[PDB]
């Protein structure tokens, strides 16, 4: 069956970098997308980034313009680079599955997570 | 762009329970919204499909539907597992953000 | 005779190429054949119900 | 002039492919955007002695 | 002449097979390429110093 595992968690300064990764089995890696959504403390979901099988990306409005996203299909690993950290960041990062087929350029107009792991914390304070 | 729940809903064993979800021509009038269950510390879990589906093992007390930009997930026949936080998610497909809601939090009476 | 030996093991795959791009493709397969006596001589006519 | 290649093993070599990863080094962009990524030529072995 | 082509457009690679495996690549290339007039019609003897 599917099964992800992440890691990467730490603490930082409230201006430093970060980088997570997750290792995942079980299916054709390269067929599907890999996502990051994360969650505040007591608050709900929210997206970050995601990366298909040619290397595509889509970042959220609130991390566009300072994170990362990359695969690995030969070691079916997917890691998220964060730069520019601020307090808000703070939040378990969950590393999930697209039950889509997608590959290239145009994917990210149909998007239903259907497998996930376990979580990653980030805290971001002095 | 950001999806609308109510913040919590309420209902009594052997009920059925509605958590409605709103959205736009943008988000969920385009692709409909999927439904997820989170309990409390624990990793999500997808229940609804898009398309009314459910993943493999999911009871059929729960169902989902689409009308112009909102989006219900039904639960009937509620019982004890279901007190849980569930979410509603879509994507857009004009800026390819993908959007969850605020969540909503059930109570089983 | 039975100490002379009457062929020769052979398992070389040839590609022998020839005009206007096509190949000649010779598979040489041999292998030692283990063959038991059969379990009767006879014909039957055996049929089958599950 | 360049000579065809011979199996002499059992297993078989590294070859070029194209696959999913760099499926579109090879083809244009939807504005017309093109590249040529770098290829190896050396793929299969041969034995030294 | 003024109105007259003076050649052809040819970028084709040919793979012509002859005998004993062996194959004559042709490769064909052919470009439009854009000439300006030098900057100076005369030749300069630069140094660089960083």
């Amino acid at each position: 069956e599917v099964q992800l595992v992440e890691s990467g968690g730490d603490l930082v300064k409230p201006a430093g970098s970060l980088r997570l990764s997750c290792v995942a089995s079980g299916f054709t890696f390269s067929s599907y997308g890999m996502n990051w959504v994360r969650q505040a403390p007591g608050k709900g979901l929210q997206w970050v980034a995601g990366v298909n099988s040619g290397g595509f990306t889509g970042y959220a409005d609130a991390v566009k313009g300072r994170f990362t996203i990359s695969r690995d299909n030969a070691k079916n690993t997917v890691y998220l680079q964060m730069n520019s950290l601020t307090a808000e960041d703070t939040a378990v990062y969950y590393c999930a599955k697209d039950r889509y087929y997608c590959t290239g350029d145009y994917c990210f107009n149909l998007i239903a997570f259907g497998y996930w792991g376990q979580g990653t914390l980030v805290t971001v304070s002095s | 762009s950001v999806l609308t729940q109510p913040t919590s809903v309420s209902g009594s064993l052997g009920q059925r329970v509605t958590i409605s979800c709103s959205g736009s021509t943008n988000n969920i009038g385009i692709v409909g919204a999927s439904w997820y269950q989170q309990l409390p510390g624990k990793a999500p879990k997808l229940l609804v499909y898009s398309d009314g589906n459910r993943p493999s093992g999911v009871p059929d007390r729960f169902s989902g539907s689409n009308s112009g930009n909102s989006a219900t997930l039904t639960i009937t026949g509620l019982q004890a597992e279901d007190e849980a936080d569930y979410y509603c998610q879509s994507v857009d497909p004009t800026l390819g953000v993908v959007v969850f809601g605020g969540g909503t939090h059930l109570t089983v009476l | 005779g039975v100490g002379i030996s009457t062929g020769t093991f052979n398992n070389q795959t040839e590609f022998k190429f020839l005009e206007n791009g096509w190949v000649y493709i010779t598979a040489n397969s041999s292998r030692l054949v283990h063959l038991n006596m059969p379990e009767s001589e006879n014909y039957r006519r055996v049929v089958v119900n599950n | 002039k360049a000579k065809l290649r011979a199996s002499h093993t059992w297993n078989p070599i590294q070859q070029m492919s194209i696959n999913v990863d760099n499926q579109f080094n090879y083809v244009p962009s939807n504005i017309g955007g093109m590249k040529i990524v770098y290829e190896k030529s050396q793929l299969a072995p041969r034995k030294l002695y």
